[PDB]
């Protein structure tokens, strides 16, 4: 261990892996030799592990003051600089104290190095190595759990002692909202006191891995009321707590709740993921065409109003016409766009008949050139939405059903216009809680599109043709390519009846090769 | 990316062993658990096929096709998050 | 509901009539409903253990369920007198006994193991029955045999107690992974029995797989163990192919039919529909002839022994006796044709029942008594496992290390209760070892038991007062070497947090175990374990090239059930989202090429095998044709015969 180092040197030197191995070996040997003592109080016992230090680092012409662990991880992540022999710069340094920040750090690297394949490979390598190092450190440091820690804490702190020793004041009538408020405040108090004081589970709750606040509050503090199978609160909430014991009536309530969960799981699995079938079956044919600009009209740009920063998040990597009308990149951090209706390019309005121009896809286009854009859109929509709906069924579910209806039933589309429907879709996406880039949504709308003249050149003129949209199954069955229609359901009327003019319809497609 | 393009690295020597080893960080991307899931393997032979499916390698999925950042599914899972926290803090 | 208001704790106070399954699991008062449901399902899924032991923490009901359940032993209904004994084979025999008072006769039998269903079964501890001899009176409560689940005194055992500690191991206990030592895994030994039948017609012949020319045995004898996972094989004889294929009978040919299993032969049963003269002139049927003669001799002896009983109308017999005797009389008599599955067969059919033990396979499952399921991830030499090496208990080793990720999320603090109870019991055992005089050590023992369970303490004090001095000393020896049992009621009378609080307050000598080299002083305790059935071997289908269906496409087959295939080998099918995600890459031509090469196109798959067999093994440069696939052609037939047609562009 040395008072100071120059990281630029250790990466440029050939002994980089040697120094890392030496440092790691020293950490493991040292901290395995020592022992951990728990103060079991607000104060901290004297543990003198060398893993925590106050060492220095001279780089970029300045000296940073970091500990031993920060040093080992900083060398472990800065591996690309060594691989490409490029010096590190101050902006390329991040406070590694917060783990989530590592996330951001990784992202920014992918920017200064050109989105190459080699940097992707080295990122995978460093991730794997960091995992292995965490493994060895995790054996050589214990993480056990037992309630004796809780008992000793309660002996040390009487606040926690009486907190665990508490029941509802049943002497008065208690309302549902009141008991929820009191249980919330008690759970927050439990977590606060647990984090404040030293204990054998301090790191557990500070890191947050493997601890759920709700289950913790239920186990130590009182259980709280539970709903009936039909969704009604019981009049007699469980005054006791899981650790303390249970009531026979409470036992019945718990059993009923468990059976409700089992029934809900049964129906949820029976659901079978049916919607993704047709949504993908329709959206999959969409393609991308390498062209600079569709050359669409200015009025073809659809207008969207801003109400919160969430819509700005939905509209990243795109461009808005400015006061001069030039399409400048939208900045989510920017706030001058609050409460403004502005026009944005979109795939649903792109004038390219071959596909979608790179202008409509924005700066994102360069990323996606490898893969079927529409397929990513459909899958990235169907996954979190289904997961959220299924979890909610396990209130917030109603907006999800509303989104399903908007996509399926199509009454709102028959009653309104494209700008209105896309704004409603954005609002529904916000309500649902999932976050997806709006570009994919606009692409689903582009597939949703239906117009009289198959040519998009008219679309580039001042007035757009008819802009009607139908049901998802109807829209796919509308699709003039018969290969995708046959692969769908309802083929009976398609083949034996003339309602859908399947004899008439004809168009090329990807699945057409599959036949 | 519920399909992965993976490369064999080691043949298990123990005859009675019949389970497929897999690194922990791939658990989230393919949405599985060690509880008893049954997963399917399709070998690939043609070299041109290898090149074409290289786009299905996990390194490709490392970039988020949603937002273009580092993918959270390949981020460190629970236990390693804990351990690195011990090392740092 | 008002019924929810109707139920009162006073109605059910001091009684467990409400609770049915958790009668076998201690301390249900603190667990959640989902976990209880999981545990009930597991207890529906428990398997026999070769080293079964009774759990340390018991709820007074294991003995009850064991005694009432009647699929694990055979208690003589009344006092009887054995009149005679016969033996069929080396490992099995039958007993003819007579009722002492009623004057009615009855049969018993023995066998090394009992076949429960398919794989599952269990070995039988027939010591008690085999100890019996001729002309000896049997008693009403005497049990002729029992499964290993039952101890010497009918103590119920469905699992075993193991040392466990909460510990994360190399990021390898992530999710529900469980790591176990080699000795403990050697303990969790489980039996398995299979029944398999083979048919031999006039055409197919056996092979001398086992032994020299003189000892022609196509299947291992009773003592022998099946070798190379193959019981027997048959060659399909043909009159024309009698000059090349039938040659070298000792060595198997490529195109034959073998059978696959493992273990040791436990019993053999042959049904033959052919006259014995052919068998006499058959050299490759000497073993089956020998077995048939043995079985026939057995039947003759039993008939001769029981004739005096059966023809005596005055005698009273069970319907079982008459059924068995009629069966043997059927066997001995001539002109008795057998028609399996409502159809006569030619040649003979013979059935082998086989038993074998398995240790723990990497990837099996173990769960406690509260649904804390898991999968055996990796197993280690016990030296490479955390151990404590301080104080009196220096050198203690923990066999298994559970996942300490979170128990609070799984909602069952009961496991921790059991663990700390058993650890405290360990410390008490040490303390009473330190004791010198019997009176003071029994005093401290009952003191602790009173701290935990007063009434059971009263029962212990009654017992120890009952015991004689030397027996009493032998008892304390058993306590110090085994441990102390703790009674724990399921819902009414169990421990809570406050009693543990008081225990730790008074037991200031309790201290965390300081493991060597480990930063934290982890805790080791006994926990009950039971092994489930879901094994990785149960889903292992893998196919290279098997029988195709009428459509020239892959299809599963019935060889696996008839034990003709080592592995299950049932192909996988590609579905909706499979084709979808494969088309996530912009290589539709590539996906179509793969589908055509694998199964769809016969010519394309054939040329794939041709190119792939030869050429560089390291580098495969496939070449594909453009022949129309079978699927497209059959769809063309569909359309044209419908009146539809085909017309590209
Ligand atoms: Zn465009």
């Amino acid at each position: 261990m040395e008072k100071t180092y120059n990281l630029n040197d250790i990466l440029l030197s050939n002994e980089y892996e040697k120094i890392k191995e030496d440092i790691k070996e020293e950490i493991i040997n040292d901290m395995a030799s020592k022992k951990v003592k728990y103060s079991n109080t607000s104060e901290f016992a004297k543990n003198d592990f060398l893993k925590d230090e106050f060492i220095d680092l001279v780089v970029d012409g300045e000296t940073y003051e970091i500990t031993y662990g920060n040093l080992i991880t900083l060398l472990i992540v800065a591996r690309p600089f060594n691989h490409f022999k490029v010096p590190m710069t101050e902006d390329l340094l991040f406070d590694l104290s917060d783990l989530k920040e590592y996330q951001n750090y990784y992202t920014t690297l992918l920017e200064h190095f050109g989105y190459s394949n080699e940097i992707k490979s080295i990122i995978k390598d460093v991730i794997s190595e960091l995992a292995i190092f965490s493994g060895d450190i995790n054996v050589t440091f214990g993480n056990t759990v037992s309630i004796k820690s809780l008992i000793d804490l309660g002996n040390k702190v009487k606040r926690f002692r009486e907190l665990l020793h508490y029941r509802l004041p049943n002497d008065e009538a208690l309302e549902f909202n009141d008991i929820e408020a009191i249980i919330k405040k008690n759970l927050d108090e439990i977590m606060k006191i647990l984090s404040e004081t030293d204990n054998m589970l301090r790191y557990y709750i500070d890191s947050g891995a493997g601890i759920n606040s709700k289950q913790f509050g239920q186990v130590l503090s009182l259980v709280g009321s539970k709903p009936d199978l039909f969704g009604k609160i019981i009049p007699y909430p469980i005054n006791t707590s899981f650790l303390r014991g249970l009531d026979v009536r409470s036992f019945y309530i718990n059993a009923l709740g468990a059976r409700k969960a089992l029934i809900t799981n049964y129906q949820q699995v029976r659901n079978s993921g049916y919607l993704t079938r047709k949504i993908s079956m329709l959206l999959m044919d969409t393609k991308l065409i390498d062209l600079d600009d569709c050359g669409s009209h200015e009025n073809n740009y659809l207008s969207i109003n801003v109400e919160n920063k969430d819509v700005l998040k939905r509209f990243s990597k795109r461009s808005y016409l400015n006061n001069n009308g030039e399409l400048v990149e939208i900045d989510i951090n920017d706030e001058s766009l609050i409460g403004q209706v502005i026009k944005i390019p979109s795939p649903t309005t792109c004038a390219s008949n071959e596909g979608v121009c790179r202008k409509c896809y924005g700066k994102l286009f360069d990323i996606n050139k490898d893969l079927n854009i529409g397929m990513i859109a459909v899958l990235l929509l169907t996954d979190p939405l289904t997961q959220r709906l299924l979890s909610a069924k396990h209130e917030l579910s109603k907006p999800l059903r509303e989104i399903k209806d908007l996509i399926e039933t199509n009454k709102y589309i028959k009653d309104h216009n494209v700008n209105e429907v896309v704004n409603y879709f954005i609002y529904l996406l916000n309500e649902s809680g999932i976050n997806i880039q709006s570009v994919h949504s606009e692409l689903i709308i582009r597939e949703m599109m239906k117009l009289d003249d198959s040519d998009r050149t008219q679309f580039k003129n001042d007035k757009m043709p008819d802009y009607e949209i139908f049901r998802i199954t109807d829209a796919n069955l509308k699709g003039d390519s018969l290969s995708r229609s046959l692969l769908f359901e309802q083929v009976k009327k398609q083949l034996t009846t003339l309602d859908y003019d399947t004899f008439n319809k004809t168009k090329s497609s990807i699945l057409d090769k599959l036949l | 990316g519920s399909i992965l393009y993976l490369k064999i690295g080691l043949i298990k020597k123990d005859y009675k062993d019949l389970t497929l080893g897999i690194s922990n960080n791939l658990l989230s991307a393919l949405s599985g658990d060690y509880d008893g899931d049954v997963l399917n393997i399709i070998p690939v032979f043609d070299n041109k096929m290898k090149e074409h499916f290289s786009l299905l390698s996990p390194q490709n999925f490392l970039v988020d096709r949603n937002n273009g950042r580092f993918n959270g599914d390949f981020d460190l899972q629970k236990d390693q998050i804990l351990g690195i926290f011990i090392l740092n803090n | 509901m008002d019924d929810i208001s109707v139920i009162k704790n006073e109605d059910y106070e001091g009684s467990h009539r409400f609770l049915a399954e958790e009668l076998l699991m201690p301390n249900a008062n603190k667990t959640d409903g989902n976990r209880s449901t999981m545990f009930c399902s597991h207890l529906a899924q428990a398997v026999t253990l070769q080293k079964a032991e009774p759990p340390l923490v018991y709820t007074n009901f294991e003995n009850q369920v064991g005694k009432y359940s009647t699929a694990g032993y055979r208690k003589a209904n009344s006092n009887y007198k054995v009149i005679e004994k016969i033996y069929k084979n080396d490992y099995n025999y039958v007993l003819i006994v007579q009722d002492q008072e009623t004057g009615e006769y009855t049969l018993f039998e023995r066998a090394e193991c009992e076949f429960l269903t398919e794989h599952y079964g269990f070995q039988w501890d027939n010591d008690k029955i085999d100890s019996l001899k001729k002309d000896d009176t049997i008693e009403k409560d005497t049990v002729l045999y029992k499964n290993t689940c039952y101890d010497e005194n009918m103590n119920f055992g469905y699992g075993v107690n193991l040392n466990a500690a909460y510990f994360s191991y190399k990021n390898e206990t992530l999710e529900d992974a469980i790591v176990i030592s080699e000795s403990a895994a050697k303990k969790l030994g489980t039996f398995s029995v299979n029944k398999v039948k083979v048919s031999v017609n006039t055409n197919d012949i056996l092979l001398n797989l086992y032994g020299d020319n003189e000892n022609y045995k196509g299947f291992p004898d009773i003592g022998e163990h099946i070798k190379n996972q193959i019981i027997a094989s048959r060659r399909r004889f043909d009159y024309n192919t009698a000059l090349y294929e039938l040659k070298n009978l000792n060595e198997m040919r490529d195109s034959d039919t073998p059978f696959f299993a493992d273990g040791k032969i436990v019993d053999i049963e042959i049904f033959s529909n052919v006259p014995e003269e052919e068998l006499k002139v058959q050299k490759y049927n000497e073993q089956v002839l020998y077995y048939i003669n043995k079985q026939k001799e057995f039947s003759n002896n039993v008939y001769q022994k029981l004739k005096k009983i059966v023809e005596g109308k005055d005698n009273n017999v069970s319907d079982k006796l008459l059924h068995f005797y009629n069966n043997c009389k059927m066997r001995i008599d001539e002109n008795i044709s057998y028609t399996y599955q409502n159809s006569k067969f030619s040649g003979f059919i013979m059935e082998f029942t086989i038993l074998e033990e398995e240790p723990l396979n990497k990837g099996s499952k173990i769960t406690g008594r509260y649904g804390n399921k898991g999968v055996i991830s990796k197993i280690l030499p016990d030296d490479q496992m955390p151990t404590v090496a301080e104080g009196r208990f220096k050198g203690l080793k923990a066999d298994i290390c559970l996942n300490p990720l979170g128990v609070f999320n799984r909602l069952n603090p009961s496991q921790l209760i059991e663990q700390e109870l058993n650890w405290i019991a360990k410390f008490i055992r040490k303390d009473m070892e330190e004791a010198g005089s019997n009176e003071e050590k029994v005093s401290i023992l009952l003191d602790f038991l009173n701290r935990v369970n007063k009434e059971e303490t009263e029962l212990m004090e009654e017992f120890i007062n009952s015991l004689n001095k030397t027996e009493l000393e032998e008892f304390l020896n058993d306590i110090i070497e085994n441990g102390i049992p703790i009674c724990q009621k399921p819902f009414f009378g169990n421990i809570g947090l406050d009693e543990l609080w008081e225990l730790y307050n008074h037991y200031d000598h309790i201290d965390y175990f300081k493991c060597e080299g480990i930063s934290t002083p982890l805790i080791i305790g006994e926990i009950y374990m039971v092994r489930l059935k879901h094994e990785p071997h149960s889903k292992f289908s893998a196919r290279s090239t098997s029988f195709m269906n009428l459509r020239g496409l892959p299809a599963k087959s019935k060889n696996f059930k008839e034990h003709k295939d080592l592995y299950s080998k049932t192909p996988v099918r590609i579905g909706n989202m499979e084709i979808s995600n494969l088309s996530l890459t912009n290589e539709m031509g590539s996906i179509m090429d793969m589908l055509n090469s694998y199964s769809n196109n016969e010519t394309n798959r054939r040329e794939l095998i041709m190119q792939l067999l030869t050429g560089n093994p390291f580098d495969t440069n496939i070449d594909l044709s453009d022949v129309e696939s079978g699927t497209s052609k059959i769809l063309k037939s569909l359309f044209t015969c419908l009146g539809l047609s085909i017309d590209d562009v």
